[PDB]
């Protein structure tokens, strides 16, 4: 987050540690909690990781210092400070060092050795290889880094060629090819490396993102596909994530999609973006969920669990979102209740009946507020996403089971609930049902109530009125229209949808105390306007000549200069 | 059932089909199709299918055949029928309609067809994506 | 337009769906947890019609009281200025630089032309650029209406 705030918190922690003057186990616990809070509230940058590692080393905790460093290195490929601290800690280690440190060194070489800031990592790997007696492992590690592009690529190649005493020319042609490829890659990279060393730095800004350096790196990775892409992608992604950038994440994920790499790696990258990226972006997460939906076919077992976990997290962080609920219902009805046309209709109908039963039980229990943790649907359900579940129940009952009486019963029962009364999908499906049946009485009642009892968004009201006008004009006749006309309410299904087009509170069923008269010319400002009680401007002079005209009777004359304003904005927002 | 022949009378059907015969020059092809779909009864859907959708299928007009909203309209016309049983209509759709379309139109027909599949046929979605590889 | 009394169950998309058919919209915002939003129309006529028509209309079971307001930058400036209680000075919203001939206020567009007076020669893009209205706009409006009536019933959008 804020660098100044982090520095102030670190200074306060140091002051508290100094003022403790003792071992201060409570202060050590407070410092550990503060470090964890900083890591969880920030990107867990190299500076905080190094500060935490230094604090742990001062508290004589090598394992604790390595654990935050190991986490920050596995959570950031460009974590140079974390990698250096881990190497320093693992320099003096136990017998398991030969198995532990080599794996981390190999991971670091496969992840960020092709970066210009990988010189210390290569030096540490060379030192470990020289100290160890594993000649084959050392030669393999040297060969792995000899084919990678770095700033000191020539120096690294010369060092490898001079240290290779027992394997100087084991494969002379491969060695020459590797040396030439590394030299050419370094020469081509030098321009972008310098343009990044002059522009690439984490400062959380446009100059921090280094648009020119990023464009150069993207061009060198896309156009110059020298088969080193498998490592150049990670090398460019390190600097790209050194900047969060939604557009960069989309570019990178599309690039691996064009590579058509194995599914677990792209799933892991999607998860890493889901964690690192902050909330309220709503684009990469939906892209990931759609990717799971399309690639589900490949596995059919693991992707179901991943989808369920992701949907649970997304609906917990976005209480009001709805597309998550329909995606979860589609996934559940596709996976858990698997149907197919080959098998018997009697077996098929049982799955649909079980689906109706589980939806009914979940809805009834949530309405009565008895949540059952065993069923995932009930815990995943939400107060905004109830109308979608009930409308899906209606759709299944009406279309599959073909139980019209039960569908009408469900409509009557759940219409009156405040929780799903003013919802768009429920009333649109009711409209589709009362249109699948031709009956016009229910539809006329519905579009009459559309302004009084059923509060729907005005766009949906316009759509319903237009579509019902067209449907009536196409599927009714004059006899029905004349029978449906009643003049007591002045309701006619042909002109009324045209009149109520954009007025939500349009009703077909002393004019000086009303708000409309009080603020006629200006909206938002209510002023009493002076007027003559017995105004004769309506009468013609021909009938005015009949009798002497009475003197005027006045109204609201003291109120010509006092004007009142209901300053709702200032009252309810600024003063809150 | 006193199902009044709205657009299925020879006086108006002639004009509607004459406008549908232009197929690129006009603007309301999709609106006409979607407003012709809504009939919801055995004989009426039989007539609408045989006269409009089967005839266009046999004529093979590429513009309408590659427009996924046309296939959405056809599947929706069949699926909302109140005469067919659920198994009959699912069988009809999956084994008749989808095989009738060509595979070279996949990249254009897939969006609307998948939109219908996700809304009404979650079980048959696997069959759809398998057949459309 | 300053909309107050929101029920917190409504989001920016649903509020835009509520306040779209009265005119074109520059931006719609809902401050987090402040139970109020803003709708910045282009036409004064559209804003007046919205205030006159949507008054007491319950969004998410809570009645709504509409009144005039300010922008977001102006809101922040006013808040800092009353915290410092220094000046409390406002600036008038920019005008349309009359005369303008193409536009007809309170008009909607979604997606040759002889520039005759009857039609609408120019209009505003739906978010912003300026596009010349054509005769196919009425077809596109009905097409999108039917699309969102079919899909919105299945439940891909509450709008």
């Amino acid at each position: 987050a804020l660098r100044g705030l982090d520095t102030q918190f670190l200074q306060d922690n140091t002051a508290l540690v100094q003022a403790y003057r003792g071992l201060d186990w409570s202060d050590i616990s407070s410092l550990t909690q503060m470090v964890d809070v900083i890591e969880q509230t920030v990107v867990k940058y190299g500076n905080p990781n190094d500060s935490i590692k230094l604090a742990l080393e001062t508290i004589l905790w090598q394992i604790l210092r390595k654990y935050p460093l190991l986490f920050g290195f596995w959570k950031r490929f460009a974590t140079i400070e974390y990698q250096l601290f881990g190497l320093k800690k693992s320099i003096a280690v136990l017998a398991t060092s030969v198995k532990w440190f080599p794996t981390s060194l190999e991971l670091w070489c496969d992840y960020l050795n092709v970066l210009c800031v990988n010189n210390p990592n290569e030096t540490d790997f060379i030192r470990n290889n020289f100290e160890i007696a594993k000649d084959l492992i050392g030669k393999q590690f040297l060969s792995h880094p000899f084919w990678d592009k770095f700033i000191e690529f020539e120096v690294g190649q010369k060092n490898w060629h001079n240290v290779q005493r027992i394997y100087e020319y084991i494969i002379e042609v491969p060695l020459h090819q590797y040396a030439r490829f590394f030299t050419s890659y370094k020469k081509f990279l030098n321009e972008k490396n310098l343009k990044t060393t002059r522009n690439i730095d984490i400062v959380l800004r446009k100059t921090q993102t280094t648009v020119n350096e990023i464009w150069q790196f993207e061009s060198k990775i896309k156009q110059p596909f020298f088969n080193l892409g498998q490592v150049l992608n990670d090398d460019l992604e390190n600097w790209s994530r050194y900047l969060y950038h939604e557009n960069t994440w989309m570019m990178y994920i599309k690039w691996l999609t064009k590579k058509n790499i194995s599914d677990e790696v792209v799933v892991d990258i999607y998860q890493k973006a889901n964690t690192f990226l902050p909330l309220d972006f709503k684009t990469l997460r939906y892209d990931f969920l759609r990717f799971l939906k399309r690639k589900y076919r490949s596995n059919n077992t693991l992707f179901n669990n991943i989808f369920n976990e992701t949907v649970s997290r997304y609906l917990k962080i976005w209480p009001n979102d709805i597309l998550l609920m329909t995606e979860y219902l589609c996934m559940l009805k596709r996976h858990s209740f698997k149907n197919s046309l080959d098998q018997s209709p009697k077996e098929i109908l049982e799955k649909q009946t079980s689906f109706t039963k589980i939806l009914e039980t979940s809805i009834t229990n949530y309405i009565n507020n008895q949540i059952d943790a065993k069923v995932h649907l009930q815990t995943l359900i939400n107060d905004k996403n109830l109308s979608i579940v009930v409308v899906e129940l209606i759709k299944t009952t009406w279309l599959v089971l073909k139980n019209n009486m039960q569908t009408r019963k469900y409509f009557n029962l759940y219409q009156k609930n405040i929780l799903i009364k003013n919802s768009v999908p429920f009333w649109l499906t009711y409209y589709k049902f009362e249109k699948s049946n031709v009956n016009f009485t229910k539809l006329n009642k519905f579009i009459r109530e559309l302004g009084v009892e059923i509060y729907l968004p005005t766009t949906v009201m316009n759509d319903i009125l237009t579509d019902y006008k067209t449907f009536y004009l196409t599927h009714s006749n004059i006899v029905t229209y004349e029978s449906s006309i009643i003049d007591s309410n002045t309701f006619d299904p042909i002109l009324y949808p045209e009149l109520k087009m954009s007025n939500p509170k349009y009703d077909p069923v002393d004019w000086h105390k009303k708000t409309e008269w009080k603020e006629a010319g200006h909206i938002g400002i209510t002023t009493e306007r002076p007027q003559i009680s017995n105004s004769i401007i309506e009468c013609n002079s021909g009938t005015l000549i009949q009798k002497p005209i009475s003197l005027p009777n006045f109204r609201n004359l003291e109120k010509i200069n006092q004007v009142k304003i209901n300053d709702l904005y200032t009252e309810e927002f600024l003063k809150e | 059932d006193s199902q009044s022949n709205g657009l299925l009378n020879k006086e108006l059907f002639d004009k509607v089909w004459k406008r549908l015969s232009c197929k690129e020059k006009k603007s309301g092809q999709e609106i006409l199709l979607n407003n012709l779909v809504q009939f919801y009864s055995k004989d009426t859907v039989e007539f609408v299918e045989k006269n409009i959708f089967q005839k266009i299928i046999e004529f093979g007009w590429e513009y309408y055949l590659q427009n996924g909203m046309f296939w959405n309209c056809y599947c929706r016309l069949i699926y909302f029928d109140t005469s067919r049983s659920y198994l009959d209509k699912r069988q009809y759709i999956v084994r008749k309609i989808w095989p009738q379309i060509d595979k070279k139109f996949a990249q254009s027909v897939l969006p609307s067809l998948t939109e219908f599949c996700e809304s009404y046929f979650p079980e048959e979605m696997d069959t759809l994506e398998e057949m459309f590889t | 337009v300053f909309i107050g009394g929101l029920s917190s169950l409504v989001t920016e998309d649903e509020l835009r769906a509520y306040f779209q058919p009265f005119g074109t919209i520059v931006y719609v915002k809902i401050p987090v947890g402040k139970c109020c939003g803003f709708v910045q129309y282009v036409d004064r006529l559209s804003a007046e019609a919205a205030i006159a028509g949507m008054q007491g209309f319950p969004i998410a079971n809570s009645r709504v009281r509409l009144s005039w307001g300010r922008s977001a930058k102006q809101t922040a400036l006013l808040q800092q200025a009353m915290l410092s209680n220094s000046l409390q000075v406002q600036q008038q919203q920019p005008g349309l630089q009359q005369p303008n001939y193409g536009y007809i206020p309170s008009s909607t567009c979604e997606a040759s032309s002889t520039m005759l007076p009857g039609c609408q020669i120019l209009n505003y893009s739906n978010p912003q650029q300026v596009i010349m209205q054509g005769s196919e706009a009425v077809v596109n409006s009905t097409n999108a209406m039917l699309n969102r009536l079919e899909q919105g019933s299945n439940g891909f959008m509450f709008a």
